[PDB]
């Protein structure tokens, strides 16, 4: 065990392990001085508030460790300062960084059409590959993609993530990245909702400006059907107030997305087309994706990983429960050489 | 989860609610269940104007639901101001209709498995004498019985354009109050719906059931009320409770009664809506007789101190409580009445009436003159 040592940041006490050093901001960078280079350290924000936190905690452990693909983070260490399965009560990730964020980098940089063809097809390898281990992510945002110098991308934060199943948490994701599924069907939607928000920040990782800022869960469902046009009663019959709310709006003629975006690659309306719809059964999957016109500059065809093992994470635990089984998880870790 | 919730608050109303308490005896303390009374004052654009009190019991979980998914069912489109009478009665009739089936839908499920729960217990055997074995069952009982428990009273108001419609399921109210050079004007929109209420009695007669006989017990199952919305113990059990038994038809219905065209145009004055707690409790500290004229008047005697409509509302609410607790106190001839009372919500529309502060000699009966007594005994 590494004595550890206390800095003060942002009016917080960080308890850390030496090896790191010279810390510098949720996540710091720093020197591991085992290694000789820079790396970014995660403190999770409450690790064992509520029971539904403790289960949002031991997740983004598990299933970190379980990942190893170029394209998304993996855990070089996990620490704690605490002695025992009582002191315990914080924990530590630590990833090789990366110096910049797409949320950063769009904030002040117009951007080529050649750099997103690129960054994507990267996102959609991870994906497929997280798809392809029966895991969903659940929130895709700018702000929690990473990049590096060359353009070369990683997937961030499995806070949100989990083994997919019929029933599921409602509320979920960011609101502008959030698949009208996930409000328009309550709990009962699938890994298409990853997809959608890709197209999403496809065209914000184009443009520049958020695809659809709407202020409330309403507000969000009247923008997104301005675009893709309103149900025309296929898709429709969802559930009771639901519709009631969709009837209550004008109808709005769907938009092929060429007189959309002006100028674009037409190469990347067509696959923005075919990313985001409304139906989540007739649209697009991440491997469909990969294999696909607007990525013959890169495809090379990606491979897929084992299942994630659930048995534990399926019950109803207590709150302590859910953290003892993240304590021996953080107790059994081994680095990668 | 909600697709209601963006809709503007109505400017010329306020509320004012306490919940229930029951008093101690050792001295000063009370207690109380969680409230189960509920409202809404809403303004759709349409310009539609939407209130409603409702009164739960059971717990609360029917009076949320019915709070939700009536706005749901009327501010999104299918009210506007320019409907006529017969449109505003054949919605008000179709969004009532729609709530109470989405609900007993709601527990089916959880109805059918109580019964395969229940058929799994010996049969007869008091389930305090029962092992261990079955502690897991019983423990699931007790959690079903929770999510399918549950009715609602409920009293609606609907405003386009000055024209005011009431729908009403239960026994809470609707005074609409006017100002004449005489004064205030108080009366109910609204009937009652309990066994005293002649077309009520008319209506479980033609149902095959003994007006005689139901006006003489005049309770149903621990409520008044001859209409509810929700309860699964009345809307599928009546045939097990007898004197209830041999009926054709659901004694007690979920649809509104609808009382409609109240004309406002050059009326001063205001709308109250009022939950059945609140006037239950000032009868029980005055006795039955006047409680829509006092409470009107209590209302009064606010508007021309307070400076917004909720603290109007919640003054009333106020002194209602300190009459019943008082009395309860006091020992004397009432306080037998008084020993809890219930939830209790109050509503006031605004109609041009004022809110605000900013807003002789006598002479002789017979006169003297300078110049044997009696009186007359009554
Ligand atoms: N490995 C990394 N390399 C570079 N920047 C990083 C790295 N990890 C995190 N960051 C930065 O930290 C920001 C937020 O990281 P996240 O992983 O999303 O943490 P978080 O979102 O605060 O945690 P939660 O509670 O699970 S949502 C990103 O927008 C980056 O700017
Ligand atoms: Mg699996
Ligand atoms: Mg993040
Ligand atoms: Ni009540």
């Amino acid at each position: 065990r590494p004595t550890f040592y206390r800095q003060e940041l942002n009016k917080t006490i960080w308890e850390v392990p030496e090896r790191y050093q010279n810390l510098s901001p949720s996540v710091c960078a720093a020197f591991d001085t085992k290694t000789g280079h820079r790396v970014a350290v995660k403190k999770l924000s409450r690790p064992f508030q509520s029971i539904i936190h403790a289960k949002r905690t031991y997740r983004e452990l598990r299933l970190l460790k379980h990942m190893k693909h170029e394209n998304v983070i993996g855990l070089l260490d996990v620490f704690t300062p605490a002695r025992s399965l009582e002191e315990f009560n914080d924990v530590y990730l630590v990833t090789h960084l990366m110096g910049a964020d797409l949320n950063n980098i769009v904030k002040c940089q117009k951007l080529t059409d050649d750099h997103v063809q690129f960054l994507i097809y990267q996102i959609l390898r991870g994906l497929k590959y997280i798809h392809s281990a029966d895991i969903i992510h659940r929130d895709l945002k700018p702000s929690n993609l990473a990049v590096n110098e060359d353009c070369e991308l990683k997937i961030l934060d499995f806070g949100l993530a989990r083994h997919t199943d019929d029933e599921m948490t409602g509320y979920v994701a960011t609101r502008w990245y959030r698949a009208p599924e996930i409000m328009l069907n309550w709990m009962h939607y699938n890994q298409t909702v990853d997809i959608w928000s890709v197209g999403c920040i496809m065209a914000e990782l184009l443009t520049g400006r958020t695809l659809f800022p709407g202020t409330d869960h309403i507000d969000q469902l009247k923008l997104i059907l301005r675009l893709v046009g309103t149900p025309g009663a296929e898709l429709l019959k969802s559930s009771e107030s639901a519709r009631n709310y969709i009837q209550s709006l004008a109808q709005m003629p769907k938009m092929n997305f060429a007189n959309v975006f002006i100028g674009a690659n037409p190469l990347a309306v067509d696959l923005l087309e075919k990313m985001l719809v409304l139906d989540s059964d007739k649209r697009i999957t991440a491997a469909q994706a990969l294999a696909h016109a607007y990525f013959a500059q890169y495809h090379d065809p990606e491979p897929v990983a084992d299942p994630y093992d659930q048995s534990f994470e399926s019950r109803d635990l207590l709150i302590d429960e859910w953290k003892s089984l993240t304590y021996d998880e953080v107790i059994s870790f081994v680095p990668p050489p | 989860p909600s697709w209601t919730d963006d809709l503007p608050l109505c400017h010329l109303s306020g509320v004012g609610s306490a919940s229930n308490r029951s008093y101690s005896a050792d001295g000063k303390g009370t207690e109380s269940h969680p409230p189960e009374d509920s409202w809404l004052k809403f303004r759709s654009e349409n310009n539609c104007f939407l209130y409603g009190v409702f009164n739960g019991y059971d717990g609360n979980r029917v009076t949320n639901f019915v709070a939700q998914r009536l706005s749901a069912e009327l501010l999104l489109g299918q009210l506007n101001a320019e409907h006529a009478e017969a449109d505003v009665r054949r919605v008000l009739l179709q969004a009532f209709d729609v709530v109470e089936r989405s609900f007993l839908e709601s527990i089916d499920d959880a109805l059918a498995e109580k019964a395969s729960l229940q058929s799994q217990l010996p049969e007869g055997v008091p389930q305090h004498q029962l092992p261990p074995q079955y502690q897991k069952i019983l423990e699931r009982l007790k959690t079903l019985e929770r999510e399918i428990s549950g009715g609602a009273m409920a009293v609606v108001a609907v405003l386009l354009n000055n024209k005011l419609y009431v729908a009403n399921v239960g026994t809470n109210r609707a005074l609409l109050c006017k100002s004449t050079v005489d004064g205030l004007q108080v009366t109910q929109l609204n009937v009652d719906h309990t066994t005293e209420n002649e077309d009520e009695l008319f209506r479980l007669s033609q149902l095959g059931l003994d007006a005689g006989k139901i006006k003489q017990v005049g309770i149903i199952c621990g409520q008044e009320s001859t209409r509810r919305i929700g309860d699964y113990k009345v809307k599928y059990g009546y045939t097990d409770i007898d004197l209830l038994s041999a009926a054709k038809s659901k004694p007690i219905i979920a649809e509104p009664e609808i009382h409609g065209a109240q004309p406002l145009d050059g009326v001063t004055g205001f709308l109250v809506l009022m939950s059945e707690g609140l006037y239950k409790a000032l009868e029980a500290a005055h006795g039955p007789g006047q409680a829509n004229q006092e409470i009107a008047a209590m209302i009064d005697t606010e508007f021309a101190k307070q400076t917004s409509l909720d603290a109007v509302a919640q003054a009333v609410v106020d002194r209602v409580k300190r009459i019943h607790s008082d009395t309860f106190a006091s020992g004397g001839e009432r306080a037998r009445f008084c020993p809890r009372h219930e939830d209790m919500t109050l509503l006031v529309r605004n109609f041009g009436y004022p809110l605000g502060e900013m807003s002789r000699v006598y002479p002789v009966s017979v006169p003297y003159s300078s110049a044997t007594l009696s009186l007359v005994m009554p």
